[PDB]
RNA sequence: GAGUC
DNA sequence: ACTTGACATCCACCTCACGTATGCTATAATGTGTGCAGTCTGACGCGGC
């Protein structure tokens, strides 16, 4: 997962590149009991096959110049025991499972929550794995504000302006337009029945 | 030194000069190889006193025979190390810095005296905008904020009588010039006429500050600091861990960076540097002083090498882990012991079971004393060696000292006064202490691993108060209800 | 994958997977759902729903921390890629290791989720390994925590045991996984259930997540089963969508496999849980965790059957890989000859079990394995061959069983105080095994080399006699408080004595060299048997004869 | 089109406390004129320096000073170093051969003598003599003095101006603040006469009964004119030319000061980039960039436009130097000198090599070999390497302990220890009384027993009456006495101390 | 009784009273008795109620107050006023390691009090 | 565990903490309050001085106890001096009034 | 991390 | 009981060697680099809006 996310690692000039092939776990340098004795961390070597490829500037993208490759040592990775334990400087340690609020969307309501009035305050929370946080909430007079990286409160509409939506496109996508024909001196709406709903 | 009363007032830079026994010029602490303090450095013995009892730096003058002999070469007085607990040093800042507490702590005395809101003063101090000190020219008045562009377009036309500046220096100046007496009178008359009720409360507040200030005898210009006093070194010590490692106080880090920046200040003054870099350096100056006093009260908190906050002087005072709550209203104590509680059915009301080895240690000194009276111990050194060899005669005499000595039992929580009570303790071997069943209710104690402490009233008066006022037997009725507290269950 | 799945299910989309970055349409549509709820089209999702909370195992934690090492390394990598010459310099000269190993040691070493194993007993270990914390990075704080999150959420059913959490401030934060419960791919907790096809209880097992659980209608384990077919009662007892009550046979969709699936492991071991209030129940589980192995293992007479599984899984015992016949039995080695049926034509059929005997646990406890079977005996795959300390033949043996009588004694049993017989001492039951580690450390300073010697100022031959050549304790020595274990000497500075001490030195005439007694002594109160000694010499300095 | 943008953004600045943001904003005003933009100002530097050097040439004491200082060093046999290394240093637009020095000095002395007789003849600067004076001023200009000794020369003028200003300030305070005489009238008379006292009484000659009551402080008033008039004698420069030189030398100096500022500003941005390259959690941002600034100052001052090479290249090294040397200087609690510092650099950079090549940790032996020195110095440097640790480091996993709560103080003895101390002294005096008069007093002062001062064996002998060795035998006798167990039963318990 | 410790004056005697100033209820009663028996200008007062925190922060002793909470603000108050603490109460003595003005210490403490009366 | 006298704290000069150091147990606010309710001034002062931060006091009282005196002879809390100097360092003038 | 109420 | 003579030991004080402090390196390099973790509790007083 990590490898493909970053790789392949391309240089500035667009002619040299670093590519990832595959990895290998060695046999552990130090055994279980022994590491216990000397105060060592129990680990295996990780060695990874990496290839340096060089394009030419002048020839279009001719990978025909230089191809160098090898297996480099990238350090020792702590190994797990047969028990499911870990050897940490000569003492037995365990990593505990961790509950958190899962990334995605939280639709939260503040029932009472705040106010003498006792007004209903709705907030959807945007939780990533990795990155800053997003909060959308209702102002007391029903106006929509954003907390960006919960810094403070400003108008939601501005964001869509940044995404190059004119006020016209905004209201189009949100609200439902109604056709208002003006003929002679009479004004006539294209009305759907279930808009009179309790009118 | 026996005193009646203590006064607290605004300090003057010159008073700091009196306390201070020398100027701390260098950020360095000590020489890495020769572990002596450096020159005019933070632990310099020339200023703060000699580290070792009756022995100067270079080692010319050791011995009791020498007192007060001030070493010609090194300049250190030969005396008690104890002085390093009390002699203060001093630092001359070339830029008068503002005192953060007087500014950033609400409502802020500076702001209230000047009738000036926060941002104004801030932008002044930080060098974001200029301000009018005093104009012979009627055009502008006290406390006028201007931008870079407004200062030049206004200085083009006039000048001479026109005084405006930037920073803590300017604010210091505005403080000296302001007439406290006059302003008292001004505000009195305003209040005597239309008194918008809310506005009137603020008018009262300002006048009370002023009168309080002039009665106390404190001068406003003292809010701006020129001299910084430096804490005695023993109070911010530097010591070696046993493993070879060193631990030093965080104040010393802050102090060090304070000195660093201050020295670069002096350098850039000498250079006559462009004022942009000058202001930038003075901002850092204030950063370090303000971080020193109260870190994080300035906004951006300095972190330690980890990520955890560097702990400032103020923090040492205020916190619950600060000196008041950890070291002042409560403390670590001698002559105390502790362990698990267990039943004593045979114990009578005023008695408690006290484990041998605990008691042995508890009453060590009394042992030694009475050992020398009966001559059973040649001297005290022999008495120690006797105690370590645990002879049966030791116990006989221990018992005799312990006779009619009442000792104190404590359980957490100490809810009401009966959380601590006195008993005649009687020795039992075994490692658990025995308690009377009747008093379990008062302590809210029960046998399933609760731990209790025991203390020794040491003086005759202590023993007295324990047996009379604290004795279990004397206090049966609850301080709370009129009813009996020590009751069966 | 996680964020994407839950996000797409929040707005009622269709694609399961997605790209990491937020596509612009997503943003608009959620603001739509906010405006919806403000009008009343849809309603609010709960913070504490088990579908709204996700768990991190090992790999995903590892994943994240590995990515961080990578980030820093990327700055370095892209930097050195452009300066130098492209042809003659190779990949191996490019690559740094420091920050990789740094990131790793930070995770494993610095993390608060990484802790000392609880090795009081097999129970503590096994339980502690499956404990689940709400704290840590990206997770809840003490002040940030009100009532809602700490209290009992209905979704914890069959997933987390409700009754295993530390008392005091951390209560509600840390909980034990229930028995049969496991994590799906996504890091959501699932619980297994039996399918019920039109009234008939099948043998088919289906794991459901919290989300999926919210949908269907499931009968409790206690409902009575009609001859491996249908139900006893025409109106039956079940739960669905977070509430409980009555339904007819035909409406029955699913069912619990066993009662014990609601309970954690520790709690499962307590027998008549049914008759114990949860207040004390909770305390019970915690108590088990603080129990200590005596030497003698007496099998628990009143168990839940679960003691066999507990033992087996703890993994402190030896289990038979192959089965066959036992060739050699030692209180140190168990060697086993395999069934010819199972035996690989690759290697020989000889399985080896060197047993671990008498080592030091973290809590000062003793770690002692005892072989269970006898010589030349038959065993099969998965037979219990040697027991850990608190284990009998197959079973968890936390302790021992005694004849107890309920009644008052002359105020010796007052408020839960315990009266015990001398017989307990006499029979050596509940005699604890402790193994403590003591250390001695020889360095060098400006004051000169500290070293290890038998020579110490002003001590009797009492101490001298118990020491070897180098100043070392003899193996098997019986030692008490005040006794010196390992001799050490440290260089003193100047001795500036008071005038009185100057004269006295002269008078008795023992000058005494410029040295300090640094020797390691037995702390007072504790006393016992030096069983083994280990030494770590330096690489530079020459070895001691003891060495 | 710069400062007015600062204003709109500073209006938005919601009390922006970050000095980071403030500095970046301000330096953002100043753009960098490139190419010869810098060299524009380089020209102006050189012109200012030369103009004030023309002033030095015109001032007589300059040549007298030069010859006098040379003569001091030269008189002591023939030293090439010290004061000769400080002066001279004539640029070629070296180990100094006495041959060329004797030659180069010759023509200046020729010109000295030749510039004398013409001046006196008729006028100080009558036409012809003004032509020859210009010729002498061109001879001096050919030299460029080393800045150190040059500063001392400007201090021979600047300080003179300060004495001028100071003495006038005293006169003006005494006259204007104590008496009250129009400075307006002052202008004309002071310029017109200078040399004679005609002005004083000409002023009083316009009546005004205030000039009448001046008798009381008359003895002080014109006598203070003494100090002013005396400075004239001492220097021998005429008032008219004094004025011209002061102001125009002030001109030269001010050209340079106002200039350097421009250079600094346009290269501020360079400092920032350079610093941030080594802003590794080693010191701290602000600290480093301030030091970087210091490096830039160096660059501006030593840079010559004559080199014809790019500014950025040269300055880079000055600022980098400032940064590097400054971490070494400050940073660490224990200050570490430079050569030590660089050895440390070697350490960690080769650590990486050896760790990867050998496989694991670098043991001292192999490291010793690979770095070209003896093992001794390896282990030494190893332990010295470590920095100070936080006193209030939370070692309490729960904020139970700031490591201060571990600290034990060996300085203060226990009350147990004090018990040791007091009893021992008491016991000593008790057996002291058992000793025979003079014997007791001997030991008492020999060891400063109950006497602060322990006199040594010879000093004891001085007080007694000569004899040193007799006291060594009294010593053996007193030892014998106190070894008696009957007396030392009290002393015997301390046998184990 | 501790909560009603302080009062606000509407109207002066001959002292430093005035409009709205808040002083201890006991000190005001002092003025009462002296003035009314001799005549002099009276004071109209209103009794003021201060819960817990307020009452603690208003006490004579700034050591007491500073020991409680709000160390920062306390210090500035006191420093500016030039306040003088005579060490009357419990906590004051406590922190100085002095004998309490109560119980055992009351007999001896009134002894010390008459030592302050004698100059 | 139990302590008579042993290793003391560096800055405040009180006994260190826990059985770990052979430390003296901490006497908290609440516990102090107990003594307060009784009239008991001397025990209080013991806890305040001879048992904690007064070096001269504790040492002197130890040996007087060993000389069969049991006399108190109070001193001055070293924590108090610590406190004083920190106030001076933060730039506020605080001084002990003579009677 | 666990004990006490 | 005390001084002389001889030698032996030790503390002082001055000398020699390493430690310390500073200056220069001249292709060109120039507003961009840190850094994230704080968070949502919770009733409250105060100040400001
Ligand atoms: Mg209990
Ligand atoms: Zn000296």
């Amino acid at each position: 997962a990590a490898f493909r996310s970053v790789f392949p690692i391309q240089s500035y000039s667009g002619n040299s590149e670093l590519q990832y092939v595959s990895y290998r776990l060695g046999e552990p340098v130090f055994d279980v009991q022994e590491c216990q004795i000397r105060g060592v961390t129990y680990s295996a070597p990780l060695r990874v096959k990496l290839r340096l490829v060089i394009y030419e500037r002048e020839a279009p993208e001719g990978t025909v110049k230089d191809i160098k490759e090898q297996e480099v040592y990238m350090g020792e990775i702590p190994l797990m025991t047969d028990n499911g334990t870990f050897v940490i400087n000569g003492t037995e340690r365990v990593i505990v499972s961790q509950l958190h609020r899962s990334p995605g969307v939280f639709f939260d309501s503040d029932k009472g929550k705040t106010h003498s009035s006792g007004k209903v305050l709705y907030n959807a929370r945007i939780i990533p794995y990795r990155g800053s946080w997003l909060d959308f909430e209702f102002d007391p007079k029903d106006n929509l504000f954003v907390r960006i990286d919960r810094r403070r409160k400003l108008p939601a509409t501005i964001i869509l302006r940044a995404l190059n939506y004119t006020t016209e496109q905004i209201l189009d996508l949100f609200f439902e337009k109604v056709i208002f024909e003006i003929r002679d001196n009479k004004l006539q709406m294209e009305l759907v029945p279930e808009r009179l709903r309790g009118e | 030194e026996e005193f009646d009363a203590i006064k607290i007032a605004l300090a003057s830079p010159d008073m700091i000069r009196s306390w201070s026994f020398g100027e701390v010029k260098k950020p360095e602490t000590i020489n890495y190889r020769t572990f002596k303090p450096e020159r005019d450095g933070l632990f310099c013995a020339r200023i703060f006193g000699p580290v070792k009892d009756y022995e100067c730096l270079c080692g010319k003058y050791k011995r009791l025979k020498h007192r007060g002999v001030i070493c010609e070469k090194c300049g250190v007085e030969v005396t008690q190390t104890k002085v390093r607990r009390e002699r203060m040093g001093h630092i001359e800042l070339a830029s008068p810095t503002a005192h953060i507490w007087f500014l950033k702590s609400l409502p802020s005395r500076i702001g209230l005296l000047l009738d000036m809101p926060l941002r104004d003063i801030e932008r002044v101090l930080y060098f974001e905008s200029y301000v009018v000190i005093e104009g012979g020219m009627t055009n502008l008045e006290r406390q006028q904020i201007l931008t870079e562009e407004q200062y030049l377009d206004a200085l083009e036309e006039f000048g001479d009588e026109f005084d405006a500046k930037m920073g803590a220096e300017a604010i210091q100046a505005l403080l000296k010039s302001m007439d406290l007496e006059q302003e008292c009178e001004q505000l009195r008359e305003e209040l005597n006429e239309t008194n918008s009720e809310t506005k009137r409360k603020k008018l009262t507040k300002r006048i009370k500050l002023l009168e309080a200030f002039v009665q106390s005898g404190n001068k406003p210009e003292w809010m701006i600091l020129t001299v910084l006093p430096v804490l005695p070194p023993d109070l911010r010590p530097l010591v070696p861990l046993d493993g070879g490692r060193f631990a030093t106080s965080d104040l010393n880090d802050l102090y060090r960076r304070v000195i660093n920046r201050n020295n670069r200040l002096k350098r850039l003054l000498d250079l006559a540097a462009p004022d942009i870099i000058v202001r930038n350096e003075k901002r850092m100056l204030q950063e370090a002083v303000d971080a020193l006093l109260d870190n994080g009260r300035r906004g951006r908190a300095i972190t330690g090498s980890n990520k955890r906050p560097l702990k400032s002087l103020a923090d040492m005072i205020k916190g619950k882990q600060g000196r008041f709550r950890q070291n002042l209203l409560g403390k670590r104590v001698d002559y105390s012991g502790r362990s698990v509680i267990t039943v004593g059915p045979y114990l009578r009301l005023h008695q408690c079971g006290l484990p041998k080895k605990m008691a042995l240690e508890l009453f060590k000194p009394f042992i030694y004393g009475k050992l020398e009276l009966r001559g059973l111990a040649t001297t005290i050194k022999a008495a120690k060696k006797m105690v370590e060899r645990e002879e049966a005669v030791v116990w006989d005499i221990l018992d005799e000292v312990i006779r009619e000595h009442p000792v104190l039992l404590n359980r957490a929580p100490t809810l009401h006064r009966l959380g601590i009570q006195a008993f005649e303790p009687v020795l039992i071997e075994g490692k658990a202490i025995q308690l009377h069943p009747l008093v379990c209710a008062a302590y809210n104690a029960d046998f399933d691993g609760d731990q209790m402490a025991v203390h020794v009233p040491l003086t005759l008066e202590a023993q007295l108060e324990a047996r009379a006022l604290m004795m279990s037997t004397n206090n049966i009725l609850s301080p709370a209800n009129g009813e009996p507290i020590i009751v069966p269950s | 994958a996680v964020g994407r799945m839950k996000f797409n299910r929040s707005l009622l989309r269709e694609e399961i997977e997605g790209s990491g970055i937020l596509s612009k349409d997503d943003i608009i549509d959620v603001m739509k759902k906010l405006i919806d709820i403000r009008n009343g089209k849809g309603e609010v999702d709960d913070i504490d729903h088990l579908g709204n909370r996700r768990i991190r195992s090992v790999g995903e934690m590892a994943e994240n921390q590995f990515r961080v090492g990578l980030v820093r390394v990327e700055r370095a990598v892209k930097e050195r890629l452009s300066l130098g010459d492209l042809d003659t310099l190779m990949p191996q000269d490019m690559i740094n290791a420091k920050p990789i190993s740094a990131a790793v040691k930070e995770f494993f070493g610095s993390s608060q989720l990484s802790q000392f194993m609880d090795q009081n007993n097999p129970l503590s270990e096994i339980t502690h390994k499956r404990r689940i914390s709400a704290l840590g990075p990206g997770g809840l704080t003490r002040e940030r925590a009100g009532f809602e999150v700490r209290d009992v959420h209905p979704t914890h059913y069959g997933r987390v045991c409700p009754i295993e959490t530390p008392e005091g401030p951390n209560i509600g934060l840390i909980n034990s996984l229930s028995v049969y419960a496991q994590t799906n791919e996504y890091g959501f907790l699932e619980t297994p259930y039996r399918k019920v096809t039109d009234g008939v209880v099948t043998d088919e097992i289906h794991y459901l997540s919290a989300i999926e659980e919210g949908n269907y209608v499931i009968a409790q384990a206690n409902s009575n089963l009609d001859e491996e077919g249908h139900f006893v009662e025409d109106l039956v007892t079940c739960r669905s969508k977070g509430e409980s009550s009555l339904f007819s046979r035909d409406q029955v969709d699913y069912m619990d496999v066993s009662t014990q699936q609601v309970v954690s492991v520790g709690a499962s071991l307590i027998p008549f849980l049914e008759h114990d209030d949860a207040n004390r129940a909770l305390m019970g589980a915690n108590m088990q965790r603080q129990a200590v192995p005596t030497l003698r293992a007496d099998k628990p007479l009143v168990g839940t059957g679960m003691e066999r599984a507990v033992a087996v899984d703890s993994g402190v015992t030896a289990v038979a890989k192959r089965g066959g016949v036992v060739q050699y039995v030692d209180a140190s080695r168990i060697v086993i000859k395999v069934n010819e049926d199972e035996m690989y034509p690759g290697e020989a059929g000889i399985d080896i079990y060197n047993l671990t005997k008498y080592t030091r646990s973290n809590q000062n406890t003793c770690i002692n394995q005892m072989p269970c079977v006898s010589l030349g005996e038959p065993v099969e795959r998965g037979d219990v061959l040697a027991d850990g300390p608190s284990t009998d033949l197959g079973e968890l043996a936390l302790g021992q069983n005694m004849r107890v009588a309920f009644m008052p004694w002359n105020g010796y049993n007052f408020e839960d105080s315990i009266l015990v017989s001398e017989r307990v001492v006499q029979e050596d039951r509940f005699t604890t095994i402790h193994i403590q580690e003591l250390a001695c450390v020889s360095r060098d300073t400006k004051l000169g080399p500290e070293e290890i010697t038998a020579d110490i100022p002003n001590v009797g031959e009492a101490a001298l006699s118990k020491l070897d050549e180098s100043g070392i304790v003899y193996i098997g020595a019986e030692v008490t408080g005040g006794d010196i274990l390992v001799g050490k000497v440290t260089p003193k500075g100047e001795t500036q004595l008071t005038p009185e001490e100057k004269l006295l030195r002269a008078i008795f005439g023992e000058k005494a060299s410029d040295v300090k007694d640094s020797s390691l002594r037995v702390p007072n109160g504790v006393s016992g048997t030096v069983i083994d000694v280990q030494v770590f010499t330096r690489d530079g300095v020459e070895k001691d004869k003891r060495a | 089109a710069a400062a007015q943008v600062l204003s709109s953004v500073e209006s938005e600045i919601g009390r922006t406390t970050d000095p980071v943001r403030m500095y970046m904003r301000e330096m953002g005003t100043v753009e960098l004129l490139t190419r010869e933009g810098e060299i524009d100002i380089a020209k102006r530097i050189e012109d200012g320096i030369n103009q004030v050097q023309c002033s030095v040439a015109e001032y007589p004491e300059a040549i007298t000073y030069l010859l006098e200082q040379y003569d001091r060093v030269e008189a002591e046999e023939a030293r090439l170093s010290d004061l000769i290394t400080g002066f001279v240093d004539p640029n070629a637009e070296n180990s100094i051969d006495p041959e060329l020095a004797r030659e180069k000095f010759a023509e200046l002395r020729a010109q000295y003598v030749v510039t004398r007789d013409t001046i006196k003849a008729k006028g100080r600067s009558h036409a012809t003599a003004q032509e020859e004076i210009l010729k002498l001023s061109e001879v001096f200009k050919q030299f460029r003095l080393v800045p150190k000794q040059f500063d001392y020369l400007v201090n021979s003028m600047r300080v003179m101006m300060d004495r001028v200003r100071t003495q006038e300030r005293l006169i003006m305070k005494l006259c204007v603040e104590q008496c009250k005489m129009p400075k307006k009238n002052f202008i004309t008379l002071f310029t017109g006469n200078e040399t004679s006292d005609t002005w004083f009484n000409a002023a009083i000659a316009m009546n005004k009964p205030w000039s009448e009551k001046l008798h009381d402080v008359s003895e002080e008033v014109h006598r203070a004119l003494q100090k002013l008039q005396q400075i004239e004698e001492e220097t021998g420069l005429t008032i008219e030319q004094v004025k011209d030189i002061n102001r125009r030398m002030s001109i030269g100096e001010a050209k340079a000061r106002r200039a350097k500022k421009e250079m600094v500003e346009a290269n501020l941005r360079l400092v920032i980039s350079i610093a941030k390259k080594y802003t590794n959690r080693g010191l701290q941002f602000l600290d480093l960039i301030q030091e970087g600034n210091i490096g830039l100052m160096k660059a501006v001052d030593k840079f010559e436009y004559r080199r014809g090479y790019k500014f950025s290249t040269y300055a880079t090294w000055w600022i980098r130097q400032a940064i590097t040397r400054s971490i070494a200087d400050q940073a660490r609690t224990i200050r570490i000198p430079v050569h030590m510092i660089e050895t440390i650099n070697k350490l960690n950079r080769i650590s990486r090599q050896m760790l990867q090549e050998m496989g694991r940790e670098p043991t001292p032996e192999e490291l010793a070999e690979r770095m070209l020195m003896p093992e001794d110095k390896i282990r030494k440097v190893l332990k010295i390497a470590k920095e100070p640790i936080s006193m209030e480091t939370p070692i309490g996993d729960d904020e139970d302990s700031h490591l201060g709560d571990f600290i034990e103080d060996t300085t203060l003895e226990l009350p147990l220890d004090s018990a040791t101390t007091e009893s021992l002294r008491a016991a000593t005096h008790d057996v002291l009384a058992g000793l025979t008069a003079r014997e007791a007093k001997v030991l008492r002062m020999r060891f400063g027993i109950d006497m602060n001062t322990d006199y040594t064996l010879e000093e004891v002998g001085k007080q007694f009456d000569v004899t040193r060795e007799r006291i060594r035998q009294i010593e053996a006798k007193a030892l014998r006495k106190l070894r008696h167990p009957s007396r030392s039963e009290v002393l015997r318990s301390f046998l184990d101390d | 009784r501790q909560m009603l410790r302080k009062a606000t004056i509407v109207n002066a005697g001959s002292s430093d009273f005035l409009e709205g100033e808040q002083v201890e209820y006991s000190r005001v009663k002092i003025a009462n008795r002296e003035l009314e028996a001799n005549g002099k200008v009276g004071a109209t007062y209103s009794r003021d109620l201060l819960g817990i925190t307020k009452a603690s922060l208003a006490t004579e002793s700034f050591i007491s107050a500073a020991s409680f909470q709000e160390t920062t603000r306390v210090l500035t108050e006191a420093a500016v006023a030039g306040k003088r603490d005579e060490l009357r109460g419990l906590k004051e003595n406590v922190i100085v390691g002095r004998l309490i003005p109560a119980g055992t210490g009351y007999a001896y403490h009134q002894d010390r009090m008459r030592r302050r009366a004698a100059g | 565990h139990a302590r008579s006298t042993g290793s003391y704290s560096l800055v405040t000069q009180q006994p260190l903490g826990g059985k770990a150091q052979f430390g003296g147990q901490r006497f908290g606010e609440m516990e102090v309050w107990a003594l307060e309710a009784y009239g008991a001034a001397y025990t209080l002062q013991e806890m305040l001085t001879v048992k904690s931060d007064d070096v001269n006091g504790r040492t002197k009282m130890y040996k007087n106890i060993v000389d069969g005196n049991h006399q108190m002879e109070p001193g001055m809390p070293e924590s108090f001096n610590v406190l004083l100097k920190e106030i001076r360092s933060l730039g506020i003038n605080i001084e002990l009034e003579d009677e």
